[PDB]
């Protein structure tokens, strides 16, 4: 006999309900991938036997967002088309696990200074029953995870 | 000026001075202009993008004008674009202009307007002049009585003089350019003191160290004095507030600059639905900005959680009553760096 | 224009401006046209599908016309097809046209017709202009006295100006396009404020923040003012009603849009037998529509049973007497989202 | 109760209906692949701690078009056969998602200066129930995506 | 969230976009090398212990420009072919880092009195997939670096 | 990290520049324009903290 | 392992330092700051245990 407010505190969070917000816009995405912290390890070892292991230089964060093609809207493409030589508008991406008809966040990830590389066009295919989907890849720094 | 009929080249000979342009994101001054100035009109600000832009508005550079020698000293030190508002309509135009940060009196009485527009909410900092007369260590606490005790103001004493200028230059106009030159090379958090003046400036009155000790304490008057190895240089960072919170102009100008940048990030949250997915986007937008400012060394803290904190919430900051009214309350704290002002040397005769 | 005799291609050189077409389901404005307009006749609405459609009706774009510069600013911001009704026969044609939602005064006195056609039953929303003169914070409550206190109207103050337009553009004509651009990109429930104007627009009068505090309270005048990072932008969502029910234009325009869509679902129930199998089809048709609107985020509620309720019945809504008269009574309730209008930052000097 | 004009505005576009047009010709293709933007990333990192990430040099676009073998027609082969030393006729390829019996485009991709490498012959196979298909591979630049 | 005008002020400049201008002509080059200042050091040292280090005589500047072979154009060769006994036309070379589709310079180097030595012909090679490239070497004086 | 505290310190006296090296401009490279400056000096000393 | 017992021993006499090498500071490296010292000496002898 678990109460419905006990499940909100004790139970794990399902992945499939999430909100992605790219800058000031919020746009519906099919899937989000990557988005993990990582560290190189530095190892010193000298002759008397002691072995030092340290966290080292952080690694660059690479995120992949996947989204279907909608008939009026290309604002994933216009972001990657605006790249002149090294100047692009970087913007913050927030992923947020929500409840059904999300008025309440459960977890929140924050990405800083994300800019697009490698927008992937759909694979046109005459014998396929799929939607035209696009992956955009983002390079960024500082994934942080926020409670609620 | 020059009339061009054939393609050719033209080898006109004329003496006109040209100053290089600078772009400053953090310091946009407004020069108070006296009445009996025939070039600018009442009740509109004239944006002057460069010294050449100013030299098109007036025909000749005039040595006798207080406005002319103050604007040339401003652009020689590295100032960006500025506005020119007349002093009697000055209280109407500064609220219209959005990105104005500095308020500069170029030898003008703005003490009436500074009390009514410099508030804790608004981002205006107001540098103005010291007294033109050569003052004393003796009647020193009466000269500090003439100025208000607001934390948003700094007073620089000696009216500078130059070989090109016939009259003495007000020192606040050269300090609008020093503020823009400091913040571009080292940041807003760095104090504008011990910076040399790039124009051909030197103080009208040489200032003893014992006199500067009188004025630095209560309603502090920063002073521009000459050093033989540095030339002329600025030698103060203190505001007119003696309280330990807002004693220094790098701490007051950092908080003015941070809250203006947070103003722009809260501009996108305007007229969005007032629920939790907005508040976690408002907090994330501020937390990115204060982190990258801490990474530049702007905020003082060894641990990142010591430099700042942001708090939004329905239990924390705003009532259910205040949410229905439409309000959204955020709490931000910062930890600025203070400048080292005194250095005490102890010389010992025996080495041990 | 162009005469084509051989097949070929034709490399005619002419400067004509072309604007891209947009289809808007929710916002169909009606532009009030003054008399002494020789192009449209009395007592018929001329549907203008596009800017090219308008540019066929009149020969040249005229800078001096109030109607010309208002229609070009409407299509540059993203407006769909609109109607052109003359202002004296305006009260006869708007009841004929079914799908008209907005009523736009392009610099016209429609205050007589708005009182007689804007009713709680009819779905007409009426955006019109602020006063053309530069107003004051001082005589401010007299300017709100000129406008009626109806909840269906919004007033946008500064008459916009453009480099292509010789005269100043009425601000209501650019807001019919901003209404269509907001509802297509984010929905009718989103307020039309902090949206930049796509055409080459900027306000005629820069508006201080202290002046906007006067006009926002009682009979609210929304204001279009310039921000240095955003450009020109709309900065208000309030209607002319001060009551807490219909304070904001996203809540009033949501209820106008919902009841128009429910009008279409109750169109099929017309002249069907008045018994219970009809009423459970009327309720099921509304319950599908409000659920899919709640799933889009249009109605505010965490639980689906909190956002809306529909009630039909012989015991509940209609009497046995009223059924024999032919009436069918349904009760619908909604819970709209309110926009966050004020954001209060508290900056603390110590981090803890 | 979704209206049929609402589906034209709100719903995603299926991949299987598309028009490929190679130069002045338009020819029916079985599938189109590749056709994505990409960027190298330049990373500067100095001793005080700040880490600059930039978009860098663009990558070359490589497209693969697949098509069955028809009895009278070899004009994918005649394009790749005309390569003398470095001189080939480059032409523009446009992919375009359409409706059924396409009189109306929904999305459009444009490829500039595409020229053929690596025409792939069918794999003849006595125990297979397939059509003879051919892949041609194109190297090009500037994929742009156009709305409608 | 870095703005696109902040990247123009704070971020480092990528090397690959540059304009080379040889005299009155401007010609596209594949790579530029060398082009550095240098100084000999003079060291005095006497018996009481003090050691004087001084900048000394400047060194001659040697630049290497690399360029592919184009079918109509040999104006790197005609410059080095015009050397009669010690008489050659010296001309000024300017390198300039630019933006994409360069209408705006970011940095500028200036070389004075450059004259050609050692034009290098391409290495013809039957089993290579490369372009015919040529290096010209320039001896000059006074490299100066100009901001914008 | 975010240096408010030194761990080791080297000190160089009387350093003056020789041989500033300009970047190698290169149309097929994904690198930043870097410069080496070379300094001649005397008296490297290493200080604890 | 955990040396309480020597297996071989080399002995160097009269060693004095030349050429202490400072670490190469490098913003894109995952290494420890290391130093080489160089010693000039005489009479390496190798001792059993």
């Amino acid at each position: 006999s678990t109460s419905t407010s006990q499940i909100a505190v004790e139970y794990p969070i399902p992945v499939y309900r999430f909100i992605v917000s790219v800058g000031d816009e919020k746009i519906p995405f099919n899937s989000v991938s990557g988005l993990d912290i990582s560290y190189d390890t530095i190892e010193y070892r000298d002759g008397v036997g002691n072995w030092f292991k340290m966290p080292g230089q952080s690694q660059s964060t690479n995120i992949t967002l996947r989204k279907g093609v909608f008939p009026g809207k290309t604002e994933l493409f216009d972001w990657i088309n605006s790249i002149q030589l090294n100047q692009v508008e970087k913007k913050d991406i927030t992923i947020s696990l929500t409840n059904d008809a999300g008025t309440e966040l459960l977890m929140t990830w924050n990405v800083s200074n994300a800019f697009p590389t490698s927008l992937t066009s759909p694979s046109f295919d005459a014998t396929s029953n799929d939607i035209a989907v696009q992956e955009i890849t983002l390079m960024a720094d500082r994934v942080i995870m926020q409670a609620v | 000026t020059t009339v061009t009929s054939y393609p050719g080249v033209y080898i006109e000979e004329l003496n006109s001075l040209a100053l290089s342009v600078s772009n400053s994101a953090t310091a946009v001054p407004v020069f108070a202009v006296d009445e009996q100035n025939q070039y600018i009109s009442e009740d509109n600000a004239i944006r002057i993008n460069s010294w050449m832009d100013y030299l098109n508005l007036i025909g000749n550079f005039n040595n006798e004008d207080k406005l002319d020698v103050s604007v040339r000293a401003y652009f020689a030190n590295g100032g960006g674009y500025c506005y020119l508002v007349k002093t009697t309509s000055l209280e109407k135009i500064i609220p219209t202009l959005d990105d104005v940060t500095l308020l500069v009196a170029a030898g003008e009485d703005i003490k009436t307007t500074v009390d009514v527009l410099c508030q804790p909410g608004k981002g205006l900092f107001a540098v103005f002049d010291g007294p033109e007369t050569e003052l004393t260590i003796n009647g020193a606490e009466e000269a500090k009585q003439a100025y208000t005790a607001t934390p948003f103001a700094a007073v620089y004493y000696p009216w500078l003089k130059a070989d090109w200028a016939n009259i003495d230059i007000p020192p606040s106009a050269v300090m609008a350019g020093v503020y823009a030159s400091v913040d571009l090379s080292r940041g807003v958090w760095k104090a504008p003191a011990n910076v040399a003046l790039k124009g051909g400036l030197e103080p009208k009155f040489l200032v003893t160290d014992e006199l500067q000790g009188e004025y630095n304490t209560g309603r502090a008057i920063n002073m521009i004095r000459n050093f033989s190895n540095t030339g002329t240089t600025v030698w103060g960072a203190r505001t007119l507030e003696d309280k330990d919170n807002w004693r220094y102009v790098p701490v007051r100008r950092l908080f003015n600059s941070v809250e203006r940048d947070i103003k722009r990030a809260m501009s996108f949250a305007m007229f969005e639905p007032n629920n939790q997915p907005t508040w976690e986007r408002v907090r994330a937008a501020i937390s990115n900005y204060l982190y990258s400012l801490w990474q530049q060394g702007g905020l003082a803290g060894s641990k990142e959680e010591d430099a700042y904190f942001v708090q939004i919430g329905k239990g924390i900051t705003m009532t259910q009553e205040q949410i229905d009214a439409g309000q959204m309350i955020v709490k931000v704290g910062l930890a600025a760096v203070r400048p080292a002002e005194f250095i005490i040397l102890q010389f010992t005769q025996d080495v041990e």
